[PDB]
RNA sequence: GAAACUGCGAAUGGCUCAUUAAAUCAGUUAUCGUUUAUUUGAUAGUUUACAUGGUAUAACUGUGGUAAUUCUAGAGCUAAUACAUGCUUAAAAUCUCGACCCUUUGGAAGAGAUGUAUUUAUUAGAUAAAAAAUCAAUGUCUUCGGACUCUUUGAUGAUUCAUAAUAACUUUUCGAAUCGCAUGGCCUUGUGCUGGCGAUGGUUCAUUCAAAUUUCUGCCCUAUCAACUUUCGAUGGUAGGAUAGUGGCCUACCAUGGUUUCAACGGGUAACGGGGAAUAAGGGUUCGAUUCCGGAGAGGGAGCCUGAGAAACGGCUACCA
């Protein structure tokens, strides 16, 4: 039977899914920035050694 | 046998639990969990045989079902949940926080901690590997999978994990001069500083550890856990500070304090 | 040149059926991995058909437009 | 002659693209076994195919490393070595000579005669009795 | 009935071992699936753990890969022509890994026509002119294309995965197997 | 809340020492050679919906058979976290096929495809250290001359490793049609939109309890047992089948190998192995079915369903008694 509890459960699942996706994207972006900064620093050090 | 075992005789149980050999015939078998069977302290033994809060297993079940016990900031209800090294046990009603650390004798010791120090734990990085979709992750000694680690973190390093978020706050590289804690073998519970790591390709690495009393001992690398820099531990250490004392000196100290 | 292929004499009657049946399968929402391979198979069989029949299949797609 | 057999001897998943025709020599894949076991140049520049070769095959050297004296080389691509040792009898406080014959897979990159000293490394079960593979000759 | 234990065999020295124990399930074996050309018949097998295996009792189509052009097309299997392990499989037309089979060339030929505009809109002309350099192929493959049946080698295990994938013989592979044929 | 369906357990525990002489077992290794219910931690915008069927039945009603059993036959009903189906959710990038203006250094509306799972083929997964000339394709830039820098890659002693990418394939999976408690927040006042605390499911990875195989060394008496194994696999190579997986485990073709007076092979064993027990001044000698660990069995052989886990026996089937 279609009852507001079922609608609430469906909506809750959809919201959980979207929120998880966004959080994963944010973590990926942060890691990309960290890797880029480390890479730039290492390249600068290599240039200094030359 | 035709399958996994589900019983544990008292005599076969780990020695360091300190179980009476005549109280019964069986001992708590720790369920599967973060820590290995032989290196874990089930909550029943901790609440009953160490803290003496519960008089028997049924009272322990009564405690757990009330949701008063938290392990690592999460409520557990299994009597035989395998709590182990560096796990934080919080009992809010008593306003008590404990960190499970081996004493010098090699047994889990009831160590009371402040709430702030209870906010985090330490984990030995057992593995560093790329997961699906090219996402690096680290597996620690307690089976925690943490994604997006700091790239400099390598195996055998230590990571300070915040329990609320399950993220790495800081990390310690395994290097000479670092403070380490022995978590296996006859030297279990001792604390010292690294002196040198012998490497043997295709074999077990050995690490030389010098104690504060300048005594030295060699231990397999699997049994070493980096806990901080010399004189600056990242956790509060139990009494004795991991110093092994001879039987004669123990007699002298015992007679003196008495 | 298949052994079970439609004979040239019988093509003219059968091919209009063959063109139309495949058209619906191209309209399957190309959404799941099995369903995506289905669409690729439908379009991949076009070269087997003679060019006039290929022209017929293209004509059907544009009829709705 | 390499291709002396009903099925073609090829290194799995090593593809020589005929169209490009960059080099005359067929592409050859090789690896170093580790533990400081130098891969011989014959393996690198050889033409043999062997799936049980430690340097060119799909077998890894892990576990114990042993040394022995070749005693038999009459079979194809394998040998039997002899490990001798002294067992201690405490009652008589004296030793006794004992020996064990170990079968070992030998890659064609090595040329072994009867009597020479070979060091071998453990690997996965190659055959009913073979669990070692030759890694140095001397 | 079929068991993979090493106990019933003789020792290395030649001694006749005694029966240590009754047979165990974790060391079992099952009947072979002599896959053959025909209308598709595949039945599942519940294996150790929750995993599943697919038994190709009958099959007539497989995906074959042209490695040089790096393509893979689905094609009916004409038959088995030569097998290294045993000729009886060749006589019976049984499909197993490494068996040499004949397959129709129509999808591959059509792909080559479309991609290179040669035989064995300006957009098409531009693409064809760009790719014209790689058009040339081996004469042996072209002769089979003219015949309409290409020689292919099965790289999959029909008795395990339920598939009949393979790749077109080429170069030394094709020369050697043609000599053996 | 009886009964029944569904899920889980019944493979733990308990008993005995028949068989078992490099077998078990002890110590010590390995899985880069594989399965793993469960626990723990991660992890899936890519898949009529105000929510689909009997392609269905139990319990139950009612009519019955047999001397008898935890025997059940016909008919009538009705459910799911059973069974079987099936949608709903951002943007961007990239790669193909490309109408059309146009012959350019071309451009280009549009039409497609991308998560996972399986199968296969191919590609990347760099490096001991420094400089140039050209052929082809061809991209950013300026001071139209030539110029073009910081350019991306983890782990192991070691890999075809982790991971990624390209082209296809699948009686082919998965991506919540499940349940409890409670009624907060936005307003265009609609039983409108949004929303909390939990349970149970689910792909893959890791951890844990485990499982399987496995490297080196070690067993009492017997030489009046000296040669054994190989036809019917014994040793090894190749290819395949099977296995969760390595492997003569089995098949087909090949060679003739493998062990042995440093005792193989055969025989006896009132032989389960060990931690241990007794005695002895020490060496030694004997005992260990028996409180713990490991192995095997359920009257004797043989063979299987289920399930993550059984060759189970307080599960089933034959034969022998
Ligand atoms: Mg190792
Ligand atoms: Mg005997
Ligand atoms: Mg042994
Ligand atoms: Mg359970
Ligand atoms: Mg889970
Ligand atoms: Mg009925
Ligand atoms: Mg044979
Ligand atoms: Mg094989
Ligand atoms: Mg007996
Ligand atoms: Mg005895
Ligand atoms: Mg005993
Ligand atoms: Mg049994
Ligand atoms: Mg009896
Ligand atoms: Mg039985
Ligand atoms: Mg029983």
């Amino acid at each position: 039977l279609v009852t507001p509890q079922r609608l609430q459960r469906k909506r809750h699942q959809r919201a959980l899914k979207v929120r998880n996706a966004q959080a994963q994207r944010e973590a990926a972006a942060e890691y990309a920035q960290l890797l880029a900064k480390r890479l730039s620093e290492r390249k600068a050090e290599k240039a200094e050694i030359r | 046998a035709r399958g996994p075992k589900k019983h544990l005789k008292r005599l076969a149980a780990p020695h360091h639990w300190l179980l009476d050999k005549l109280s019964g015939c069986y001992a708590p078998r720790p369920s599967a969990g973060p820590h290995k069977l032989r290196e874990s302290l089930p909550l029943i033994v901790f609440l009953r045989n160490r803290l003496k809060y519960a008089l028997n297993g049924r009272e322990v079940k009564a405690i757990l079902m009330q949701r008063h016990v938290k392990v690592d900031g999460k409520v557990r209800t299994d009597t035989t949940y395998p709590a182990g090294f560096m796990d934080v046990i919080t009992l809010d009603a008593t306003n008590e926080n404990f960190r499970l650390v081996y004493d010098v004798k090699g047994r889990f010791a009831v160590h009371r901690i402040t709430d702030e120090e209870a906010s985090y734990k330490l984990g030995k990085v057992k593995k560093v590997q790329l997961g699906k979709k090219g996402v690096p992750y680290v597996v620690t000694h307690d089976g925690r999978t943490i994604r997006y680690p700091d790239p400099n973190i390598k195996v055998n390093d230590t990571v300070k994990i915040d329990l609320a978020s399950g993220k790495i706050t800081d990390f310690i590289k395994f290097d000479a001069g670092k403070l380490v804690y022995v978590t296996g073998g006859r030297n279990l519970g001792r604390i010292g500083t690294i002196v040198h790591k012998e490497r043997h390709d295709g074999g077990f690495d050995l690490v030389h550890i010098k104690d504060s009393l300048d005594n030295t001992f060699v231990t397999r690398l699997n049994n070493v856990f980096v806990i901080g820099e010399q004189g600056k531990p990242y956790i509060s250490l139990p009494k004795g500070k991991g110093i092994k004392l001879s039987i004669a000196e123990e007699r002298d100290r015992r007679r003196a304090q008495q | 040149n298949g052994s079970q292929s439609i004979k040239a004499e019988d093509e003219k009657v059968v091919m209009p059926y063959v063109l139309r049946i495949f058209f619906g399968r191209a309209q399957v929402p190309p959404t799941s991995g099995q369903k995506r391979s289905r669409k690729i198979a439908v379009i991949s069989v076009l070269p087997n058909f003679k060019k006039p029949y290929i022209n017929d299949f293209l004509s059907l797609a544009s009829e709705r437009l | 002659t390499v291709q002396s057999e009903r099925a073609f001897q090829k290194q799995p998943h090593i593809f020589n693209n005929p169209k490009v025709k960059t080099s005359k020599r067929t592409k050859r894949w090789y690896k170093n076994a580790g533990l400081g076991f130098k891969t011989p140049k014959t393996a690198i520049e050889g033409s043999y195919i062997d799936k049980k070769c430690p340097f060119t095959g799909l077998v890894s050297i892990r576990g114990k490393i042993l040394t022995g004296t070749v005693v038999s080389t009459k079979m194809h691509r394998t040998i039997v070595i002899r490990r001798a040792y002294l067992h201690y009898i405490p009652k008589y406080n004296r030793y006794e000579k004992r020996h064990k014959n170990v079968p070992v897979h030998v890659s064609p990159a090595f040329r072994v005669q009867v009597g020479d000293i070979v060091t071998v490394g453990q690997c996965r079960p190659i055959s009913k009795t073979v669990r070692f593979n030759v890694v140095k000759v001397s | 009935g079929i068991s993979r234990d090493s106990r019933h065999k003789r020792s290395a020295t030649g001694a006749k071992r005694a029966q240590f124990r009754k047979k165990r399930k974790f060391e079992l074996g099952r009947q072979p699936a002599n896959t053959k050309i025909g209308a598709k018949r595949i039945h599942s097998v519940r294996t150790r753990g929750g995993n599943k295996k697919y038994r190709a009792l009958r099959i007539e189509t497989g995906n074959f890969s042209w490695a040089s052009e790096g393509i893979s097309k689905k094609t009916r299997i004409a038959g088995v022509v030569y097998h290294p392990s045993n000729n009886e499989l060749v006589r019976t037309n049984t499909l197993t890994k490494a068996a040499i089979v004949q397959i129709d060339a129509t999808p591959f030929r059509q792909w080559f026509e479309a991609h290179y505009g040669q035989t064995l809109s300006k957009n098409a002309e531009r693409k064809w002119a760009a790719r014209a350099a790689s058009a040339k192929i081996e004469s042996s493959v072209e002769s089979q294309f003219s015949a309409g049946r290409l020689y292919a080698c099965i790289s999959s295990r029909p008795g395990q995965s339920g598939r009949c994938d393979g790749y077109i013989l080429e170069g030394e592979e094709l020369a050697f197997y043609l000599r053996r044929l």
